[PDB]
């Protein structure tokens, strides 16, 4: 297939007045491993951020062009950018090659700059949102993160729960999958900090 | 009337295109003479101070082995229209793989005038050179206008020149002669002691390509005057 | 057939042409001396203002590491010509390996001024530039371009306020003689610079090339350096001999 | 087809057969392989022929005019790269060319080989075309910068020789130049019947 | 589907000699296995020291020598002169691969005299890359005259030899004895044999029945 | 007098009158005669140097082989409108294999040269033709003009003292039908020399000839093969 | 199938490349060179189809030198490397694309060292060590074994050699000699070549 | 028209474009070590205008870069708009930051072309850049409408310009100027400027330019926080009117 | 006479004459209360037979924002297009109305195109452009320069000056949408040339539920200086 020439692995899931998004940390051909920490999470903003999984120079182009239109916006404007409208911007960004189409899936995770309720949302790659109100997964084992995701996450979860939901879908995914994993890393984000952390995992 | 090439005098009059011819006689004076045993050219070449190198003021240039040119008036215009001639001539070369005649490269390069670019050609250029008729010098001008010559001068002292080259001339002449005559013409239209750098001057012969003369080449014909 | 359009005159003339090199003569003085294995350039100062940084009053600009450029005339125009010219330079070695000589990218220059004289809805390029630089064989090269499109070779030049008057020193000096060190090919731009300069030292910029060096832009330090041995050599010589 | 060329003390050698073929069919044998660009370069003939000699003298036209606005003969490097970023333009879409430059400049003698694909290689040893395997080990044992000119001569045609009695898309005559400081110089075109006598005996 | 191509059949030849030069062809024209007509000659008279043979594509040879007949015409107004052999020749090296990636199928053989008065013969690829020669065939049946042109005209395989320059008059038997020859074996020759000879005098034809199965 | 620096601009007269001056063009350039039988069509012209050591101007151009002109004015437009002529008679042979009819060539002629006389920003065509062909409906003569109008004539002359050349046609329209050849070229030369002074005459240097007929391509005789032209004419007093 | 390697330390970055170009069955060079100086503190080593390698360096050194001209100073390898990975990358999707493999290497002043793989699909990637080619299946294994951060010069040749002695050992092709050159503060150096004596 | 020489060669619509500056209000840069500065006065003075945005005449361009402008107000709409573009294809060309150079070459390449081609008007419109880079530190620039740019330690564009300049020539302390220092000259050189006494806080409007922890940082100065800049004026100059 | 030249004095001339023909036009207030903004202008006819409920001064451009204009309507009739059109690709890129603010800037780059090349003229009209959005009012005005104001009250066209100084002298916050209505009305009232009837106005309010253009009723139960 196509987008298992890279791999890649990108959850997000909300808690109560929070949210987190999650990656593994390969950089792979076919199949053979280069470099174990590759970015996949871009940040959007503070309290927003952005999750790449799928053909690695679609990853960049569309993380660099994106990165392009929000700071002509947030330059135009006077305001952060809002989550809901950068689901648009993804979605017509993409849709633009609707025949030429970047191969990338995306996931975003963030926090309403102004009352701080969570948001996360879900992309194909030409640019149906899918806004949930529990969890997205997008990559190579994405059934085996909706496997783990159904029976661990619940409806309120404080942070320190929310992490090991998060974390404990994402080993136990990535450990099932070939060529996804070398690595894990978690953000936890809300009004007050950010929380960004790197997991033990399995490195074969 | 007399501003813009789209507007006649009522005597159907283009007063651009003469005032283009106008800007010749504002260059150097260059002479052509044919001869059954070749072509000579010979300039002045006007120098203005002795820190420019004269080998820089490019006033008789080689188009081919077998065309030479010689030029008068604006620098731009003859840079345009050397560079289509050389072209043209080894266009020529890969189509057919034979040498254009001088009377071809002269309307080649005549065509350009044609064309109102947005002004006339403020130069006019003698072309010398050996074709299977021969010997042959044409003289092409703004107007796009081109004729064979057996004598020819253009630039500021043409009148003069012309006036001279019509009782030294005649169709039984050598080239050793002719070039004796084109630098006797040329010592009574200067201001200026004539020496081996004041001029160029070039041949092209039947068996041997285009010339250009030296500074002993020059000084050893000079000495003869 | 008067001013205001490129049509021509009676005559025969272009005045449109002439008063873009009119321009020219209201620049800063930059002169340039050919020698064996240095070649030497040097242009007056703009008057610093007190507060400015003068980084970026650049009046030579290197186009490649074999050749270098001064100008005189507008300041915009001349940046936009080096730009293009500087692209070119490397366009070069694109499509063919073979570095750029000297002649070449005079005549790109020129060309490009030419073009901006045959349209109207185009002013020409409002400067001047001499081109110095080397080549292979190490064959010192000195050029000079006008507006027009014209580009002549010389031994040494001058272009601005006061190149009608730098001439003269250069045509009564210039010689063989004057050419023997680099210290005394230097010595020729410090003397001509200082027929039209504030008869300071600090208003003057000279740089040099050789054939192993780069473009090496001088410090004051041997500016003054230079300037005091000028001083000395005419205090002894037309005074205390004469 | 089969050429060769290498450059040694004395400047370069160039050979090649005479023969086309479409196929099984022997069109001609009397074939001028080696292209006289100018009379200061050579080039070589392998693969299409039409390709070969429409764009080397397209190569032509545009070293006489570098000549013309320059005054100055253009170098091997540069005549080699115009060739390739000329037929790099045509990329995929069937030009098949494989030809070597041949020359003389400031530099010393040089060799550039070319191809269609996007090449260009220099060197001091090169062969091209079918028969080029069997020419090269001739061409490697026998080699010495040091050589003299019968000698490069000599091993040059018996190279082709050889080349021509193993391949089937080889033979014909040997057209052998010789690039030198004051241009090139034709050597010989000897039939390879004539050469089996005297390598026999 | 469609293909743009078809092959007529056709077959041509070229000999040149010391004052003169015979261009030859068939005259029949056929689509598959029937015959369309069987008065159709491959030869085209260009100037008065110049003749042309085509074969293969018909459309092809014929719009090639309309555009050969129109850049003639243009050549003599610029030029004030008419063209050479070799002019021609290396004019239309440069026609035919104006359609280096979809070409002419022709193949093409010239025949005429040189500038002071020798035979010349140019032979040409369907994409241009042409080659002086004294002798070439082209066409159906190539593969069956050219050895016998290399035995009678080249002296080849034959030791012990008069090496007697080729006149015309047993050039011209030559010629019929080889499409007298072809026409028993090759299924494309066909009805008649056409002979253009070119001389200092002008252009000949002359026309020789053939068999017509 | 402030209704003739553009050709856009009518008058209150209904007249344009940068046409009228490019009309004025023609009268600058040197004579031609051009003149029908029933079986050929004839051009005669004076041609005209520069300096007396240079050659003379060309003033017949070959077009086709049926069709040839003589051009009195600008020398550019001629060179233009020529290049289009025949532009126009290839694409005719290549697409029908026939040669194009002379009515067919002036009307294209007509219809390019009327662009430049209601569209600003291009000259009018300063250039008179004389088109002398042969078709299948027998010899034509026809006169082009710097209005974009084309007439079909018997015979006419254009250019600098054309009217004493017009003047001596208009006498003797009667029998240049049934003349032959060496007549019909004699007739021509003679009101050619009707435009000269008493002072100059008619010479090999001067004076080209263009034919065209139904056994004969146009061709033209310049210097040494007008000579047997030449013989003939009485050697006229004043 | 043409072989890449290079290797980062503390103050240094160790590259090589083999010095073969191949017709079909024959070495037509054993002279070859791989590199391209893009800057006096940044290589490019370049591999993939016959002629994007030499268009597609020869632009980018052009455009890298055409800053310095310009701007007077030089470029970051950070920022060299993702001029590259534009211009790969908007080729790709074209009627131009180019299929190389590239390693980039430099020196900066400031974040030191650096390395950068790239694919035929321009995916940026910096690595302590990477190769190219068949070979890296061999010679990455044992980088991975006895490679350390703190790794000196004379170490890292001798890990270098003992990775091209593998692949004569074990290798199908031949690849008998190699070039080796290394950058630090003071610029790029051409150390000797790591030759092997086959024949 | 623009693409016309005069006799002595002149471009006199360049010179208009020029002259079409004083008619827009004053803006004054100030570089130091600790930072870099812009002030520029408020002209939009009236009961009814609201001020709704954060800033009406300094524009931010970068994230280590503001603009401050001086003439036709559409003309610098359009030249703000094209800086934000040639930094963010910088960005996306290298992934760096634009250095404060680069950008203002670009933009005097685009308004060189203006004095050039046809018919088109030359921008009437100086700016001042200030930015920080990792090359030359803090800067600051000033562009002409024909396309000149200059670095600067203190310059005035608009109105009584002349004044500003022959002010910050006699008390600007090269060397010895921080960002307290160079408000504090700000507060004096506007107000021995402006037409309207008192400098009203109403009046103004100052951003700074600094770093923290590695990271740029442009601020917009309150109207609390420029009230103290004013009143440590008069009490300033007040003392100098003591002696007497 | 040309529009791509500068004067000496360094000045605009025609640019100046496209604002001397907004100032020649019918009159136009604009007040920003404290939860409301309200537009009113003189929609007067030479006679009785103009039918006035087929033309309007007072247009919405989305459910958020509107318009008046004081100078030449055919002029206003492209410029409300290009209005709706650039709200609506706002809407299609990010999906959310378009704010008061990005849709001047937009529109006044628009104004600005027909500034700048030779053969077009500037528009003949000034706006005032109305909105509601984050909880807050907006109004603006552009001007044929490509030019923008963000007033709290402003008025444009005939006797703009007077009508602006009884603002000053007559407005303040703490108001509300009905208070600031008897307002504008007033001020209308100075140089309304006759009775004032429903039919002689027209008046459009931005809040929180959106734009509305009022109707005669309406009109006419505050033509009574009630509320």
């Amino acid at each position: 297939s196509i987008m298992s020439y890279n791999g890649g692995a990108v959850m997000a899931m909300k808690g109560k007045n929070c949210v987190a998004i999650a990656a593994d940390r390969r950089f792979g051909i076919q199949a053979q491993m280069v470099t174990t920490d590759f970015q996949k999470i871009f940040p959007m903003g503070d309290r927003l951020y952005i999750g790449l999984a799928g053909l690695a120079t679609d990853v960049q182009t569309v993380a660099q062009r994106l990165k392009f239109r929000l700071n002509l916006y947030e330059l135009k404007e006077g305001r952060q950018i809002k989550p809901y409208t950068l689901m648009s911007m993804v979605a017509n960004l993409l849709y633009e090659k609707r025949f030429g189409p970047y191969y990338t899936e995306p996931v975003i995770a963030g926090l309403d700059p102004k009352t701080f309720k969570p948001f996360i949302c879900s992309l194909d790659l030409i640019g149906c949102p899918m806004v949930t109100d529990d969890f997205v997964v997008s990559g190579t084992c994405a059934e085996q993160m909706y496997g783990m995701c159904e029976s661990l996450w619940e409806p309120n979860m404080d942070p320190d729960h929310l992490f090991e939901t998060i974390s404990q879908a994402m080993l136990n995914a990535v450990d099932r999958d070939a060529v996804s994993g070398m690595g894990v890393i978690v953000h936890i984000i809300e009004k007050d900090k950010i929380t960004t952390r790197t997991l033990k995992a399995r490195m074969d | 009337y007399d501003r813009g090439v789209n507007t006649f005098s009522p005597e159907g009059r283009l007063f651009q295109v003469e005032y283009a011819i106008e800007a010749i006689k504002l260059g150097s004076t260059a002479i052509g003479i044919q001869t059954s045993e070749g072509v000579c050219l010979a300039v002045e070449k006007r120098i203005t101070s002795p820190l420019m190198e004269p080998s820089s003021i490019e006033k008789i240039v080689e188009i081919d082995a077998h065309i030479g040119c010689a030029m008068s008036g604006l620098i731009a215009d003859a840079k345009t229209l050397i560079d289509k001639a050389r072209v043209e001539t080894q266009n020529h070369w890969f189509t057919y793989n034979e040498t254009m005649t001088v009377e071809s490269v002269t309307q080649a390069v005549s065509n350009l005038a044609l064309q109102f670019m947005s002004r006339p050609f403020g130069v006019a250029l003698l072309f010398g050179g050996v074709d299977e008729k021969g010997p042959q010098l044409f003289h092409m001008d703004p107007s796009g206008t081109f004729v064979q010559c057996d004598a020819r001068a253009i630039g500021s002292a043409s009148e003069g020149a012309q006036s001279s080259l019509q009782e030294v001339y005649h169709k039984s002449m050598t080239l050793k002669e002719a070039i004796k005559s084109s630098l006797i013409i040329l010592k009574q239209v200067m201001e200026e002691k004539l020496n081996a750098t004041n001029i160029e001057l070039a041949t092209v012969q039947p068996g041997q390509n285009f010339h250009m003369f030296t500074k002993e080449e020059l000084e050893e014909v000079i000495k003869d005057i | 057939y008067d001013r205001a359009i490129t049509v021509f005159s009676p005559d025969g003339h272009l005045f449109q042409v002439e008063y873009a090199q009119e321009a020219v003569k209201k620049g800063s003085t930059a002169v340039g001396v050919r020698g064996r294995d240095i070649v030497v350039l040097g242009v007056e100062k703009k008057s610093v203002a007190k507060l400015q940084d003068e980084r970026t009053v650049r009046k030579i600009c290197a186009l490649d590491d074999n050749v270098c450029m001064a100008f005189a005339g507008l300041t915009a125009d001349a940046r936009i010509v080096i730009n293009r010219a500087r692209v070119e330079c490397q366009s070069h070695r694109l499509t063919v390996e073979d570095p750029v000589t000297v002649e070449y990218i005079t005549r790109y220059i020129a060309s490009l001024k030419q073009r901006y004289t045959q349209s109207n809805g185009r002013r020409p390029f409002g400067i001047s530039a001499l081109i110095v630089g080397f080549d292979f064989d190490g064959t010192p090269r000195l050029y000079q371009t006008d507006p027009s499109g014209t580009y002549h070779a010389w031994k040494a030049n001058a272009i601005g306020r006061g190149a009608k008057s730098v001439r003269e020193f250069l045509e009564k000096n210039y010689t063989d003689e004057a050419i023997e060190t680099d210290d005394l090919t230097i010595k020729l731009v410090i003397k001509a610079l200082l027929e039209v300069v504030q008869s300071g030292g600090k208003n003057i910029e000279l740089a040099v090339m050789r054939r192993d060096q780069s473009l090496k832009i001088l410090n004051p330090e041997e500016i003054e350096k230079y300037v005091a041995e000028i001083e000395k050599e005419k205090e002894e010589n037309e005074k205390k001999k004469q | 087809t089969t050429t060769l060329a290498f450059k040694f003390r004395h400047g370069v050698i160039v050979a090649a057969d005479s023969r086309a073929t479409a196929g099984a069919y022997i069109a001609s044998q009397t074939v001028k392989k080696v292209i006289e660009i100018n009379p200061y370069l050579l080039g070589t003939m392998a693969g299409g022929a039409a390709d070969c000699s429409f764009w080397e003298r397209l190569l032509a036209r545009q070293c006489r005019i570098y000549e013309l606005r320059n005054k100055e003969r253009i170098s091997v490097a540069a005549a080699s790269k115009l060739l390739a970023n000329m037929v790099y333009q045509y990329k995929g879409m069937g030009l098949s060319m494989g030809t070597m430059i041949c020359g003389w400049d400031k530099r010393g003698p040089g060799l550039y080989y070319v191809d269609s694909e996007g090449n260009r290689i220099s060197g001091a040893t090169f062969s091209v075309g079918s028969g080029s395997v069997y020419a090269y080990g001739v061409m490697d044992r026998g080699y010495s910068y040091d050589l003299e000119v019968e000698q490069a001569y000599d091993l040059a045609r018996r190279a082709i020789y050889q080349a021509t009695y193993r391949d089937a898309y080889s033979g014909g005559a040997v057209n052998l130049y010789h690039v030198r400081e004051d241009g090139w110089i034709r050597v010989s075109s000897d039939n390879v019947a004539d050469l089996h006598e005297k390598y026999s005996g | 589907r469609f293909s743009p191509y078809v092959f007529n059949g056709g077959t041509i030849l070229a000999i040149a000699g010391e004052d003169f030069a015979i261009v030859a062809s068939d005259t029949r024209l056929s689509e598959g296995f029937s015959i369309h007509t069987r008065d159709s000659p491959k030869c085209y008279k260009l100037t008065d020291k110049t003749v042309i043979g085509c074969s293969g594509f018909h459309g092809d040879c014929l719009t090639l020598t309309k555009i050969i007949e129109a850049r003639l015409k243009m050549y003599k107004h610029s030029n004030n002169k008419a063209m050479t052999t070799g002019a021609i020749a290396a004019m239309l090296s440069t026609i035919l691969y104006s359609r280096r990636f979809f070409p002419y199928y022709v193949y093409n053989i010239i025949g005429g005299l040189d500038e002071e008065g020798k035979g010349a013969v140019y032979s040409f690829d369907p994409v241009g890359s042409y080659q002086r020669d004294s002798f070439k065939a082209g066409g159906s049946a190539s593969a069956m005259l050219q050895p016998l042109l290399d035995n009678q005209v080249g002296f080849k395989n034959m030791q012990n030899v008069e090496h007697v320059p080729l006149s015309l008059d047993r050039a011209m038997r030559l010629v019929k004895d080889v499409f007298i020859s072809a026409a028993e074996r090759d299924v494309y020759t066909g009805d008649a044999l056409r002979i253009c000879i070119v001389t200092k005098e002008g252009i000949r034809e002359e026309t020789v029945s053939l068999r017509k199965d | 007098n402030q209704y003739d620096n553009d050709v856009t601009v009518w008058s209150p007269q209904g007249r344009i009158h940068q046409i009228e001056y490019a009309m004025e063009a023609v009268k600058q350039g040197s004579a031609t005669v051009g003149l029908k039988s029933k079986t050929h069509a004839v051009l005669v012209a004076l041609k005209r140097a520069q300096s007396e050591l240079a050659a003379h101007q060309k003033k017949i151009l070959h077009v086709d082989n049926h069709i040839g002109i003589s051009i009195a004015g600008l020398t550019a437009d001629a060179r233009l409108l020529c290049n289009f002529m025949r532009q126009e008679c290839l694409d005719s042979r290549f697409v029908f294999d026939r040669p194009l009819p002379v009515s067919r060539l002036v009307s294209l002629i007509g219809s390019k040269t009327q662009i430049p006389t209601q569209r600003y920003g291009r000259r009018p065509y300063g250039v008179g033709l004389l088109i002398a062909g042969y078709d299948d409906m027998g010899p034509h003569i026809f006169q082009t003009c710097p209005s974009a109008n084309y007439f079909d004539c018997r015979a006419m002359s254009i250019g600098a003292r054309s009217q004493s050349a017009r003047t001596y046609l208009e006498r003797h329209m009667s029998e240049f039908m049934e003349c032959n050849l060496n007549e019909l070229v004699k007739h021509g030369l003679r009101a050619l020399r009707e435009t000269l002074p008493a002072e100059q005459d008619l010479t090999t240097k001067n004076v080209s000839i263009g034919i065209v007929g139904k056994d004969l391509e146009f061709t033209i005789y310049d210097d040494d093969d007008v000579s047997p032209f030449l013989e003939g004419l009485e050697e006229r007093p004043q | 199938m043409e072989y890449l390697i290079g290797i980062q330390g503390p103050d240094y970055v160790l590259v090589a490349s083999d010095r073969v170009a191949a017709s079909n069955i024959v070495q037509m060079k054993d002279d070859h060179d791989k590199m391209f100086k893009m800057s006096e503190k940044i290589l490019l080593l370049c591999v993939g189809e016959a002629g994007d390698t030499v268009q597609f360096a020869e632009y980018i050194q052009k455009n890298v030198q055409l800053y310095k001209m310009r701007n007077g100073y030089e470029l970051s390898p950070t920022a060299a490397a993702n001029f590259t990975r534009r211009n790969l990358a908007d080729c790709l999707r074209s009627r131009t694309p180019y299929h190389v493999n590239l390693l980039l290497a430099g020196y900066d002043e400031h974040e030191g060292p650096a390395l950068y793989y790239m694919d035929y699909l321009a995916a940026l990637a910096k690595a302590p060590f990477a190769a190219h080619g068949y070979g890296a299946f061999l010679t990455l294994s044992i980088l991975d074994r006895y490679y350390t951060p703190t790794i000196s010069r004379e170490r890292a040749v001798e890990l270098l050699r003992k990775c091209l002695e593998e692949l004569q050992k074990r290798f199908i092709l031949n690849l008998p000699t190699f070039s080796v050159r290394i950058i630090d503060k003071n610029g790029i150096h051409d150390l000797d070549n790591i030759s092997f004596p086959k024949q | 028209r623009t693409t016309i020489f005069s006799p002595e060669g002149r471009l006199y619509q360049v010179e208009y474009a020029m002259e079409a500056i004083g008619h827009a209000g004053t803006c004054l840069g100030i570089l130091a070590n600790d930072g870099v500065l812009l002030a520029a006065e408020r002209r939009n003075i009236h009961k009814l205008l609201d001020e709704v945005f954060f800033s009406e005449k300094i524009y931010k361009l970068n994230e280590d870069m503001a603009c401050s402008v001086a003439g036709i107000t559409s003309d610098a709409n359009v030249l703000t708009n094209e800086l934000r573009l040639i930094a963010q294809r910088y960005l996306l060309q290298y992934q760096e930051p634009i250095p404060c150079e680069q950008l203002v070459t670009a933009l005097c390449d685009i308004k060189q072309a203006y004095t050039q081609f046809g018919g088109k008007r030359p921008f009437g419109v100086s700016l001042l850049y200030i930015g920080w880079d990792k090359h030359y530190g803090f800067q600051l620039y000033q562009s002409d409408p024909s396309g000149n740019y200059g670095g600067w330690k203190a310059t005035c564009i608009g109105n009584n310009s002349a004044a500003a300049v022959s002010m910050l020539k006699q008390d600007y302390k090269e060397g010895e100027m921080t960002l307290k220092s160079a408000l504090a000259l700000a507060i004096k050189v506007l107000n021995k400027t402006m037409d309207v006494s008192k400098l009203s806080a109403e009046k103004v409007e100052i951003a700074t330019l600094t770093r923290e922890n590695g990271k740029t940082v442009i601020r917009v100065l309150k109207q609390k926080e420029v009230e103290q800049l004013i009143k440590k004026h008069e009490e300033e100059e007040a003392k100098a009117e003591r002696e007497k | 006479f040309s529009l791509t030249t500068f004067s000496p004095s360094g000045k605009l001339v025609q640019i100046e004459y496209a604002l001397a023909a907004v100032a020649g036009g019918a009159p136009s207030v604009g007040i920003k209360a404290a939860n409301g903004v309200v537009l009113a202008t003189e929609k007067k006819q030479k006679s009785i037979l103009y039918d006035e409920r087929s033309v309007h001064k007072v247009e919405p451009i989305t459910k958020h924002i509107g318009l008046v204009y004081s100078g030449m309507g055919p002029d206003y009739r492209v410029l409300v297009h290009r209005a709706r059109k650039l709200a609506q690709q706002y809407y299609l890129v990010y999906q959310e109305p378009i704010p008061t603010a990005q849709l001047v800037q937009r529109v006044a780059s628009v104004m600005q195109e027909y500034t700048q090349s030779g053969g077009v003229r500037p528009f003949g009209v000034s706006l005032l452009i109305c909105g509601w959005n984050e909880g807050r009012p907006y109004l603006f005005q552009s001007d044929p320069s490509g030019a923008y104001f963000a007033w709290k009250a402003t008025a444009m066209g005939k006797n703009y000056v007077n009508g602006k100084t009884f603002l000053e002298k007559r407005y303040n916050e703490d108001l509300e949408l009905e208070d600031a209505i008897h307002t504008a009305i007033l001020t209308l009232k100075e140089s309304f040339e006759g009775q004032m009837t429903e039919d002689n106005i027209e008046v459009g309010i931005c809040n929180e539920a959106g734009f509305r253009r009022l109707t005669p009723t309406e009109v006419k139960d505050y033509l009574a200086a009630i509320a």
